[PDB]
RNA sequence: UACGUCCCUCUCCAAACGAGAGAACAUGCAUGGGCUGGCAUGAGCGGCCUUGAGGCCUGAAAUUUCAUGCUAGGGACACA
RNA sequence: UUAAUGAGAUUCCCUCUGUCCCGAGUUACUAUCUAGCGAAACGACAGUCAAGGGAACGGACUUGAAGGGCUAAGCGGGGA
RNA sequence: UAGAUGUGGCCUGGAGGUUAGGACGAAGCUUAUGGCGUGAGCCUAAGAUGGACCGGCCUCUAGUGCAGAUCUUGGUUGGCGUAGCAAAGAUCUAACGGAGACGUUGGAUACUGGAGCGGGGAAGGAUUUCGUGCCAACGGCACUCG
RNA sequence: AAGUUUGAAAAGCACUUUGGAAAGAGAGUGAAAUAGAACCUGAAGUCGUGACAAAGACAAUGGAAGUACCUCCAUUUCAAC
């Protein structure tokens, strides 16, 4: 089985995945959805400026008591962050799907990020230690990231 | 049973950040049509404070006797450039503007106020109003509303802004123009536009608005302190040293009923940076500029030559270069925050508020120190050609 | 790159008044944050953020201990390169070093 | 492709973070000089006091005027 | 009844002080913001008020009065 | 309501009979798949589901129906990217390595301060030693290191 | 605790290339990879994005009764009752 949505044209499209993306589902969620209609070059340009901390990732749906910032007004909000590990982990998943656009013969300067999809993986376990001898969980919560691309005819 | 008088004043709630730093008169004085058309407000910039010595009057015990040291405030007041005229209908839902004539020219600092960048912009503000003013329909559509400001209008308010390129202060980092509507409180509104229409696009200097020995009210915005706690914001009390979870709190902020916290109990939040008014602040001197009279602070009994600017400027402000106004006492600003003067509401008929004043002494001793010297040409007299100038005034 | 590539391998010998940049800062962090606010000083001085320290500037800032820091430091800024071009490049770093001067009253910003 | 706003940088009358007040070749920033003000006579030297109210510090969470030095213009919506 | 001894109980006096009148400023460390990491207790549903009645001190009923939404920091009134 | 009773009445597992399906797709599973029974429930369709068993009826049989037991077990979830990761030593730099905050070396400033973050042992542990790799998860941050 | 019960057969993904290698995209195996070893089926719960009435919050839910629009769901007529 694959891939919640089909690109509606398979040769004019690239595809890329990760499965155990090693960091928080919740930071990776909005890191991903923030680029979900953007061109591929405008999406790396976003992430590479999130890392210089000049644009932020607008946390929707997992904002939940994160601090307010000025850099999130463009996104129509007050909240937003600069998750380094989840952004550098999709710099890589995008440059993969670049390599899938050259492999088919598609200018990546024409690729649009259609349908990113982040979800939850098997949620690794490593106990921690509470007061009074209570052994509580310390789940890691990895994530799967899907996305495919397409072109836009002139 | 036992109790105490309540902490803080409920008539300054909410303790909220003022909506702008610009001090803005909420109400202008009652329109006495028995007076002459004039301007009842003016925007100054808080330079700082100092103190003065006064020949006292008003026979009492501490008065009708030797002098007194009273702290004052120096407010630099450059002349204001009137740009518009604004009239209001007296409609049953409260005043409403019935148009606004502008001047033909509109200073480049005024037009910055309609921007927030102004240097990447194309500066189109008031472009089709300079153009359309030179037209004939412009003159029509301008006298069509001046002939309205007499039919429908009751309140007439010129729009004045500050001259800041005429305020060579740099520590006032802003180059926009502070824009303030100013009531005219003459009579016979027909003759009220006549003033407005006249002094439009002309500078209004502060002594034209105010006189020397009379008092104003100072609409201003308090010095901000951010989030201050309960003991500082309301001044309630400190709990005993023995308290757990610390002691700078209000212990009981609610009975069981009502089961909601009241708006009256003290809580922590914005303290300072509120809009206050300071009724009845009395002007002691409204002296002119050093460019025109470089003997500001030498009245009659300090026959030496000096200026208001202390030794080493006012701390954190600079030199006063413009038509300063000297009030008496406190003003709810930090340095270089715009204050708005206003002619007062109170009846003001009193032997403690209508009495005239002569200032026998003013202090220019430096704010930055303790200062023991007035008029730095006194410091040179105390010392000698010490090694700083000796290495320059003897090395030639 | 108007005033950036117009010179090649600049050298300006400029004073960095540090008591102004480290005031009431925690003493334990004062000698590290001295280094760090010379980076973002000489960065703003030459529009680049890749600033090395030539181990005599570093030895100087630390010579009075982590808490004691000199009030001023006179610095020789070398901006050598690996000669990139275009945009978003790396080949403009800085070889910030110290200058023994024994006095700071009279000396302005110099060059070469 | 418009007028514009916003981010990034800087400033600080503002500030927990937002927001605010600003500037965006400007006295802007950085040094220095001068003022103002702290301290209380500097390393060294002459004959211990003398040089000498000296030296040092002085805007920096952010005193004040003068000389010289460098001095992003890029992004994001607006925008369809 | 008692000298000595007392982290014993008690009262006064002296000294001394922020215990206080009456608080204020400073400092680390935190809280705050960020990168990384990440729990739990608890969890019917929830969740603006006043009055009424009621297992007699309601979040839901009755009748009124407010209430656009989503929010960050607090606090400790209530959620018997 | 407690209770009693009836039902040619409903349903699950299995038996004895009968009738019958199934690789031209059985059980199962999904549901804006309708219909039809007052209901329990049944039947259908359509699955870009499933792959090999099983339905109806008459009797028999029982480990036969679950929302609620501070139920039991498994799993998930909210709070929530939140509380926090705040006692105990402050890392700073070069150039070097490396896929890359990391390590190594040099220099620098430190901390332990000889009742030690020292060197040796007993008790206890038993490969934790060492080297060379390695870096998935473990070292509550990270790691090229352990 | 734990049936790895993948498939009939390991035929267990050669090889190309993006990645430092993993993993990904392709191919290829086979009846199925939507059977890829944490593998028969794959449910509930919760989540994700795509769509929508794109509705519209001023507890949720629910009752009755309509209406709006949309539904390869049933039925009926589709030269007629
Ligand atoms: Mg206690
Ligand atoms: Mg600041
Ligand atoms: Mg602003
Ligand atoms: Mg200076
Ligand atoms: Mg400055
Ligand atoms: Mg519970
Ligand atoms: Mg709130
Ligand atoms: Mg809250
Ligand atoms: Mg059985
Ligand atoms: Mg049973
Ligand atoms: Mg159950
Ligand atoms: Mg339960």
């Amino acid at each position: 089985t694959h891939y919640s949505r089909k690109p509606q044209v398979s040769s004019k499209s690239a595809k890329a995945k990760v499965s155990d993306l090693r960091c928080h589902y919740k930071n990776t969620f909005e890191t991903a959805n923030v680029i979900n209609g953007m061109p591929l070059r405008k999406a790396q340009q976003l992430y590479r400026q999130v890392l210089a901390k000049t644009r932020c990732i607008p946390f929707k749906r997992y904002n939940g008591k994160i601090g307010r910032t000025a850099q999130a007004k463009e996104w129509g909000q007050t909240k937003g962050r600069w998750p380094r590990k989840s952004v550098v982990a999709m710099m890589s998943l995008l440059k993969n799907a670049e390599a899938n656009a050259i492999e088919k013969g598609l200018d990546p300067n024409q690729m649009v990020i259609k349908h990113v999809q982040v979800d939850q993986a098997a949620r690794m376990r490593r106990r921690t230690y509470r007061a009074h001898g209570r052994i509580t969980p310390y789940m890691c919560s990895p994530c799967h990231v899907q996305l495919f691309m397409s072109e836009k005819k002139e | 049973k036992f109790e105490h008088p309540r902490h803080g004043h409920l008539g300054f709630l909410p303790r909220k950040r003022s909506r702008q730093i610009r001090g803005r008169a909420r109400a202008f004085p009652k329109d006495d049509a028995t007076q002459k058309p004039h301007l009842t407000s003016f925007m100054v910039f808080k330079a700082g404070m100092t103190h003065i010595v006064r020949d006292v009057d008003r026979p009492g015990s501490k008065v009708n006797k030797k002098e007194v040291v009273e702290p004052v405030t120096i407010l630099e007041a450059p002349p204001m450039v009137i740009v518009g005229i604004v009239g209001y209908r007296q409609t049953p839902v409260g005043l409403k503007t019935i148009g606004t004539v502008w001047a033909h020219h509109t200073s480049v600092e005024f037009r910055r106020r309609y921007y927030k960048n102004w240097k990447q912009s194309a500066q189109l503000a008031f472009s089709r109003q300079k153009q359309f003013a030179n037209t004939k329909e412009g003159k029509v559509a301008e006298a069509r509303t001046l002939n309205a400001f007499a039919k429908k209008a009751s309140v007439i308010r010129v729009i004045a802004h500050t001259q800041l390129r005429k305020l060579r202060n740099h520590r006032v980092g802003v180059k926009k123009a502070h824009v303030q509507e100013i009531q005219i409180n003459g009579g016979n509104v027909a003759a009220k536009i006549a003033l407005a229409k006249s002094l439009l696009e002309k500078e209004v200097r502060v002594d034209s608005v105010f006189q020397q020995s009379e008092a104003c009210d100072v609409c201003s915005v308090t010095k901000g302190h951010g989030t201050e706690g309960v003991v500082k914001r309301w001044g309630v009390a400190c709990l005993p040293r023995k308290t757990h979870r610390g002691l700078r709190k209000v212990a009981c902020i609610g009975a069981w009923h009502p089961a909601r916290v009241m708006y009256t109990v003290a809580r922590a939040g914005q303290h300072g940076y509120h809009h206050r008014t300071q009724l009845n602040k009395k002007i002691y001197q409204i002296g002119r500029s050093v460019a025109v009279e470089p003997n500001q602070a030498t009245t009659t009994y300090d026959l030496t030559a000096k200026t208001i600017t202390p030794m080493g400027g006012f701390v954190g402000y600079g030199t006063v270069r413009n038509d300063y106004v000297m009030l008496k006492g406190s003003v709810s600003g930090p340095r270089r925050r715009v204050m708005t003067l206003r002619r007062p509401m109170a009846p003001q008929t009193s032997r403690h508020l209508k009495e005239k004043i002569v200032l026998k002494f003013i202090d220019t001793s430096s704010k930055i120190g303790h200062g023991r010297f007035q008029t730095k040409k006194e410091k040179n007299q105390w010392f000698g050609p010490l090694k700083k100038d000796r290495i320059r005034r003897e090395e030639r | 790159k108007r005033t950036g590539r117009k010179p090649d391998a600049v050298s300006m010998e400029a004073t960095i008044h540090l008591s102004k940049l480290l005031k009431k800062k925690t003493f334990s962090k004062r000698a590290p944050l001295a280094i760090k606010r010379i980076k973002a000083f000489v960065g703003r001085l030459m529009k680049t953020k890749d600033n090395r320290i030539d181990a005599s500037l570093n030895t100087y800032i630390w010579h009075k201990g982590v808490k004691g820091v000199p009030g001023r430091v006179r610095v020789l800024i070398q901006r050598k390169s690996e000669t990139t071009e275009g945009n978003k490049h790396k080949h403009f770093y800085t070889v910030i070093s110290n200058v023994p001067v024994a006095s700071f009253k009279g000396l302005t910003t110099k060059t070469v």
